[PDB]
């Protein structure tokens, strides 16, 4: 049970650390994409 | 065998041998659930069949089924059913599971209930069958008598039925346990909930269970109380301590206060221990003076200079004319800070003709830095340059406006006040920009002290000296204004400064209202979100800018990750740059508590196409660790020292340089290098006075307040924030923008001091109490545990760290209470055997004070 | 972004004014070169700061 | 650019001036601004998309045997292409995808109309 | 040598040691690797005389000698556990007949084993440490009986171990709770072909795979091997032939093709048989019979006609190797089914052909069970015609159409969702190196 909640909440953050990511790529998928143009 | 002969005996009549179906069937369902997973539905109907008793043996056995099905609320529902074909301590991993798979399916509810009412467990909406169950394990928590085990179950199952009385139960005062259990979880709880109230509830109690006293620890209660703001429990407690009432734990409870309770807050208790009655010391911690002259008094003594390699880089040169010769007017002012010393300032006599009105300006302000602390001579150090004394400069003539608070930021209002007078006195008028400058260094000035002090004039009196609209003058009102109301603020300002920023046209005056909106929303995180919003559908960098930093303020220190990922991909998607850039480095507000990812985090925008990406990084990273480690954050950066704009590295020089004060020398080598860089840069004429000037800053940042002192914010000292330990950052995050700016980097500066003081008026008996670091004191700028005595413990370098391998002597005449509180600046060895040896010692306070 | 930045980084580079080939015809102590520039005359002239 | 070569001081540059001879290029830092409003009359640049747009554009067909032979000349390039397996770019895994990966989506927005 | 024997245990007890301090991925695919070269040292005469006395001492290791039953006297709580329970594993690995005949002495000491200290905390710590088969690998063989009068009662060790799996299938608490799991149901499943009706291999279906990915493909196509056994009499083919189709393809087996895959390709090879498909067996000409294929071949050398009698033939020749593989259930369909399938071919070529002379077919075998042997035949599609008695016309279709339909583009589809196979996999794999190359 216990040091889980100390321990195991923390990871919850990871999996937003994870989330975020993906959100950065998609723009920076289109940032090239709209960047590879006038290139 | 097979059950089909059961599934025959299903609805196969003979209750009885229904009966007798079930129980042979329950004991055989393990292997043939399967076979008898078909016949669920007549399970049902069975288990709906209250003629038929066992049912609940159908529901379990259906449950077991489940399980092996992989249906729980199915199975849970029907263990629950069961209640008697089910028991807790039959033991199956499956009856365990499904022990567990009820445990969860509870919190949820009790969240959802807990969502709707805090008292939601008081009541019969979840299933008592679970909630007892739950408590029923609670229980077995409670009789595995590890109760974190069953507080962090509590905690979410947010019972403080069960909390506080399996607390109070097992308090016995396990003495510091039963103190430290709730700690223990209490400051896992400031990690933990969601809800404050939640942990709100738990701080007082907690207090209150502390407040049993077999001497609960006061600086727990400190920051809880300062978590909870709450004026009463320090009453209580001072009451309670008036009753125990001690000058070191009166003291140390002021020197907890001190270092705790916002300027703001504080400000009640004052009032409040005022109108207590009292002890004058305590209302003399208030000050805090003290720690300005022992400070000073540590600064003037443990001061670590070397101008000469800051000469070195002032003899670098005196060019950018002023940009970079401004650049040295600061890092000067560093390794002075506090300090009180003009070494360069007459080093260059024609230092002003090579200052620009501005630097002329800026250079003034450079003092109260120098100054900074010396709660008298600043302002007659300013004296001679203050309005009325002339100057050469009506910006000189202005800087000391400014340059005044910075001693006596929160403690010069009335000269504030003053000034916003002879604003006020200009206020409605005197577009010159030397008045513009005289009111705007005032208008800075103003509300540096009043920063934190809410006064609507400030606000207001700058607000028209704001409306008047000098880029000049009106910029630093869209500063103090905010520093007034720094906090919740009010909306209207917020409406006005939001209105203000589309309506008043001006880049900066726009742009600085931002901040003062992100002042005024301070904490307020959920609150500012409209403005917020409103700053993100801004058109504009300025007001999305600022919302950053709003939802900084807002959401500073601890993670919103929604604000953050919101925040993100607002920085990541923007056009604006610097709306990224310092949307980036917004981040690592919400982000300072755990610097820990930000580097990992800010390694995917340590790589951008983006500078600005990449120089946004480095504050923000450079900001979480500033008080902290990680040369692996550092050397993230490093590269980024190398991106080819100066500009971007600048910043990495910087960045790194706040993080890496006291940390050199082999413990971190790299500084050297990092110094040398600097130098490196300093000494490059093709390395900018971008580079050069946060080098030579960067450099001076490491040698800020003769290298000595400290950058701390959320101190875990404390464990608290400091809003002001945030604010220079932020205020100097605009510069290359506004250059006359940094001298707000002056805020976190933090001593290392360790000198004896008392539990009492302070003889100042010196002590190096001398428990083995491996040596850090020793690892410092030239011009682990062995338990053994540190060779020398007093003052100077120190370390938080290499404070708490130390450890005091007991054999001296004074003796703290909190065994080694562990804080090097907070000092204090509280006092045990006065009117004897140990001496006396004295300061520039016993001095003056 | 290898890419990304990279593809953008390669564009300042396709800004140029240009970069002369040019015919080194000797030095002096100045520190200006003397070049030929190859279809213009000569012209002594500082070096790049790396050679 | 813009030039005005002088200085008050500076954002106060400075020395020139009162030690006179100020010539140079001496740019000013440019920008301008001017509202969402026009951006969208701007944007408007490209009844309308009806009329502009799926259906305006949905001509393929006419070229299938294009469509056809500029999907079918892809083939060839790349057998080529996968070929050199057996250094630097004209790779064996390059132009492929970037090829046959033109002559995909191109095809699939006709199948929008029908 | 018993050193060296020792010896190399010392480097698995010292990879188990990597494990030990958390470390698997080395120590299980080590003990993988182990449990291959494990056949070299072999035996226990020193190996264990040594070990039980390398290690440090346990009542268990007291009641192991009871299996170990010799005799050495001579004279000569840690680190002694799970290597224990690793040599426990290895115990299970002295008994596989490899040090070994009969593990009925062994029966119990694996429960003695697996019962005890073991079969209890492991849920994520022992990781596959169990290996269920070589568990069972032992029951496996003794389950030549025959003699037991199975087992004790009927069966109930079995009965007891498919509870006492189905007491695993609990702790396959998918906490990673899995991986040797459905050998338990393959192990059921096979108890299946041992005896039971799978059809609860449903619910063993319903609850899952071998979820997921680290379980030995050769399970995950042993699996599939059973699981197409599922079909078999599920009277699915595709699927069947599917998991073999998913068995075969990438279950990595040389030494275990041997008498193992023909297994599979026998039924593999019956599964084209229950689509009337017949590959050529040209190739399983090869690596077949010998002992596999070719009354699978009779079987499609007459189901290459079809020809009742010349099938019957092969079966009447070939039923016992048929029971041998209880692939005799098998083409008792398929007679009249390739009978049809003539029926089909070279001949519904016609609009129709008449009556009679499709009826000669059966004029050449039967008449007016013509009209059931037609609508037999018709019944099931398979062929595609028509008949009016009225007309006496046995009406033969056309099957023929173009690809306007979307039937090609139902490929293409078909095809269209595979664009995710490989194109999706590149970034399921995408980040082994380029996530490990950050570390």
């Amino acid at each position: 049970y216990f040091k889980l909640k100390k321990l195991e909440k923390e990871y919850e953050l990871l999996t937003l650390q994870e989330d975020y990511i993906k959100d950065e790529q998609r723009h920076l998928k289109r940032e090239l994409k709209r960047a590879q143009e006038e290139v | 065998t097979t059950a089909a002969p059961l599934l025959a005996l299903l609805r196969e009549n003979q209750d009885s041998v229904k009966t007798y179906a079930l129980e042979s069937i329950n004991n055989v369902v393990d292997q043939l659930w399967s076979e008898i997973s078909n016949e669920l539905p007549d399970i049902e109907a069975l288990y709906d069949d209250d003629t038929f008793s066992d049912r609940e043996m159908a529901a379990l056995i259906a449950s077991k089924v489940y399980y092996n099905l992989g249906e729980y609320e199915s199975a849970v529902k029907y263990a629950l059913a069961a209640k008697d074909r089910f028991d807790i301590d039959e033991k199956s991993q499956f009856v365990e599971t499904i022990v567990s798979k009820s445990i969860e399916m509870y919190v949820q509810e009790a969240s959802k209930q807990y969502t709707k009412d805090e008292q939601f467990y008081t009541k019969d909406i979840i299933d008592p069958k679970l909630t007892s169950i739950f408590e029923r394990m609670i229980e077995k928590c409670l009789k595995a008598s590890e109760l974190k085990l069953a507080l962090g179950i509590a905690l979410e199952g947010y019972r403080l039925d069960i909390i506080e009385s399996a607390l109070k139960s097992k308090l016995d005062q396990s003495t510091s346990e039963n103190v430290k259990i709730i700690n223990y979880l209490l400051t896992l709880a400031i990690t933990t909930v969601t809800n404050s109230k939640f942990r709100s509830s738990i701080l007082r109690k907690s207090f209150d269970f502390l407040m049993n006293m077999p001497n609960c620890d006061y600086l727990t209660l400190n920051k809880v109380v300062v978590n909870l703001n709450d004026a009463g429990l320090a009453l209580q407690l001072f009451k309670k301590l008036k009753e125990e009432n001690d000058e070191g734990l009166s003291a140390q409870i002021a020197f907890d206060l001190v270092s705790s309770a916002s300027q703001q807050l504080l400000e009640i208790l004052v009032t409040e221990l005022t109108a207590q009655g009292y002890d004058p010391a305590l209302l003399n911690i208030l000050s805090g003076l003290p720690t300005c002259d022992y400070y000073n008094t540590f600064l003037l003594n443990n001061k670590n200079i070397d101008i000469g390699l800051l000469n070195k880089s002032k003899s670098s040169l005196d060019g950018k004319f002023s940009l970079f010769h401004t650049a040295v007017s600061v890092a000067n002012g560093f390794m002075h800070a506090g300090t009180t010393d003009n070494s360069f300032i007459k080093a260059n006599l024609p230092w002003l003709g090579k200052a620009q009105n501005w630097a002329k300006f800026t250079a003034t302000a450079s003092l109260g830095v120098i100054h900074k602390g010396n709660l008298l001579e600043g302002k007659k150090v300013m004296a001679p340059y203050l309005p009325g004394s002339r100057a050469s400069s009506r910006f000189i003539k202005g800087g000391s406006l400014y340059g005044l608070g910075l001693i006596y930021a929160g403690f010069g209002r009335d000269t504030t006040d003053y000034l916003k007078n002879i604003i006020v006195e200009n206020s409605g008028t005197s577009g010159d920009e030397d008045v513009d400058v005289l009111l705007h260094g005032a208008s800075l000035g103003i509300g540096l002290a009043a920063m934190g002090s809410a006064n609507i004039e400030v606000y207001e009196a700058l607000k028209e000296v704001l409306y008047n609209d000098s880029a000049t003058s009106g910029e630093a009102a869209a500063l103090g204004m905010g520093l007034c109301m720094l906090g919740t603020g009010k909306p209207e300002a917020i409406h006005d400064m939001f209105t203000y920023s589309q309506e008043t046209q001006h880049g900066n005056i726009t742009r600085g209202l931002a901040v003062g909106l992100a002042l005024i929303n301070y904490g307020r995180q959920e609150l500012a979100d409209d403005l917020i919003t409103k700053m993100l559908a801004s058109d504009e960098s300025l007001l999305r800018y600022g919302g950053a930093f709003t939802i900084a303020l807002a959401y500073a220190g601890t993670g919103n990750n929604s604000a953050v990922k919101r925040l993100l991909h607002v920085a990541v998607s923007d056009s604006n740059d610097d709306v990224r850039r310092a949307a980036v480095i917004a981040l690592g507000f919400v982000l300072l508590r755990d610097y820990t990812t930000v580097p990992r985090i800010v390694q995917l925008l340590s790589k951008s196409h983006n500078a600005h990406v990449r120089c946004g990084t480095a504050f923000a990273l450079g900001i979480a660790c500033a008080g902290k480690g990680l040369q692996s954050a550092i050397d993230v950066l490093d590269p980024l020292t190398k991106d080819p704009v100066d500009f971007v590295r600048q910043a990495a020089m910087i960045a790194l340089s706040m993080i890496l004060i006291q940390q050199t020398e082999k413990l971190n080598p790299q500084v050297a290098d990092i110094n040398k860089n600097f130098l490196s840069v300093i000494t490059n004429k093709h390395q900018e006075g971008l580079a050069k000037f946060g080098a030579c800053v960067a450099q001076g940042i490491m040698n800020a307040g003769g290298r000595n002192v400290t950058i701390q914010l959320e101190n875990a000292d404390t464990g608290t924030l400091d809003t002001k330990s945030v604010v220079g950052l932020v205020m100097f995050s605009q510069f290359w923008y506004w250059f006359p700016l940094a001298h707000f980097l002056s805020l976190s500066f933090t001593p290392t001091t360790v000198i004896g003081i008392r539990g009492s008026d302070q003889a100042i008996p010196k002590f190096q109490m001398n428990c083995y670091a491996k040596e850090d004191a020793f690892s410092y700028p030239r011009m682990k545990y062995s338990s053994k005595p540190y060779k020398v413990d007093n003052m100077t370098r120190i370390l938080p760290q290499q404070s708490r391998y130390i450890s005091f002597i007991k054999d001296d005449r004074f003796v703290p209470v909190r065994k080694f509180k562990g804080n090097n600046g907070v000092v204090v060895l509280r006092d045990r055997e006065p009117k004897e040896p140990v001496a006396l010692i004295e300061t520039v306070r016993q001095m003056k004070d | 972004n290898d890419k990304v930045r990279f593809i953008k980084d390669e564009l300042r580079l396709l800004q140029e004014p240009g970069s002369y080939v040019g015919e080194v015809i000797k030095i002096v102590s100045d520190k200006k070169v003397l070049v030929k520039v190859q279809p213009e005359g000569k012209y002594i002239v500082d070096v790049a700061k790396d050679i | 650019d813009a030039f005005r070569l002088i200085d008050t001081g500076a954002l106060i540059n400075i020395q020139a001036l009162i030690h006179g001879l100020n010539r140079h290029y001496y740019s000013l830092n440019i920008d301008y601004h001017k509202t969402a409003k026009e951006t969208k009359m701007l944007m408007n640049l490209h009844y309308e998309e009806k009329e502009e747009s799926n259906l305006a554009a949905t001509k393929s067909m006419v070229k299938i045997a294009e469509q056809y032979s500029k999907r079918i000349e892809e083939e060839k390039e790349l057998t080529e292409e996968e070929l050199k397996t057996r250094v630097g770019r004209q790779d064996p895994k390059k132009h492929l995808s970037e090829t046959a990966d033109e002559t995909l989506e191109n095809n699939i927005v006709s199948v929008l109309t029908a | 040598m018993a050193s060296t024997a020792v010896m190399m245990d010392v480097d698995s007890s010292g990879v188990n040691d990597l494990h030990h301090s958390e470390k698997k991925y080395a120590e299980e695919d080590q003990v993988q690797e182990l449990l291959k070269v494990l056949n070299e040292i072999s035996k226990t005469t020193l190996t264990l005389d040594p070990r039980y006395i390398w290690r440090s001492l346990k009542d268990l290791s007291s009641l192991r000698n009871q299996e170990l039953l010799n005799a050495e006297t001579l004279c000569f709580k840690t680190i002694e556990v799970t290597a224990e329970i690793n040599c426990f594993m290895h115990l299970l690995v002295q008994l596989f007949l490899w040090d070994s005949k009969e593990l009925e002495q062994l029966v119990e000491f694996n429960r003695k084993v697996v019962i005890p200290n073991l079969l209890c905390y492991y849920n994520l710590r022992s990781l596959n440490l169990i290996n269920a088969k070589l568990w069972f690998y032992i029951y496996l063989s003794h389950e030549t009986l025959a003699r037991s009068s199975e087992e004790i009662n009927s069966d109930n060790q079995n009965i007891i171990l498919r509870s006492t799996m189905m007491k695993f299938l609990k702790i396959a608490s998918l906490k990673h709770d899995n991986e040797t799991k459905a050998m338990l149901i393959n192990l059921i499943l096979r108890d299946f072909l041992n005896n039971g009706e799978v059809d609860s291999a449903s619910d063993f279906i319903s609850k899952l795979e071998y979820p997921h990915t680290d379980v030995s493909s050769s399970l995950e196509a042993r699996y599939f091997f059973y699981l197409s056994k599922i079909n078999a009499i599920q009277l699915d083919y595709s699927t069947a032939n599917e998991y073999i189709i998913a068995a075969i393809r990438k279950a990595p087996h040389n030494s275990k093709s041997l008498g193992f895959l023909q297994q599979s390709n026998k039924l593999h090879c019956c599964i084209q048989l229950l689509m009337g498909d017949i590959p050529e067996l040209s190739f399983f000409h090869q690596s077949n019979m010998q002992k596999s294929l070719l009354p699978y071949y009779h079987l499609t050398k007459a189901v290459k006609l079809g020809d009742l009698k010349k099938f019957t033939s092969t079966i009447t020749k070939y039923k016992q190797l048929l029971l041998k593989d209880d692939t005799y259930q098998l083409c008792v369909r398929l007679r009249s089914n390739v009978i049809k399938t003539g029926i089909r071919i070279i001949s519904l070529t016609y609009k129709k052909i008449s009556l009679r002379d499709i009826c000669l077919k059966l004029n050449l075998d039967s008449e007016q069970t013509v009209e059931y042997m037609v609508s037999r035949a018709i019944r099931d599609g398979v062929i595609e015609a028509k008949i009016n008695h009225e007309d006496g016309f046995i009406e033969t279709t056309e099957l023929l159409n173009i690809y306007d339909s979307e039937d090609p583009q139902q490929v293409f589809d078909e095809r269209i969702k595979f664009a995710n196979q490989l194109h999706d996999e590149y970034l399921v794999s995408m980040r082994y190196p380029e996530d490990k190359k950050t570390q």
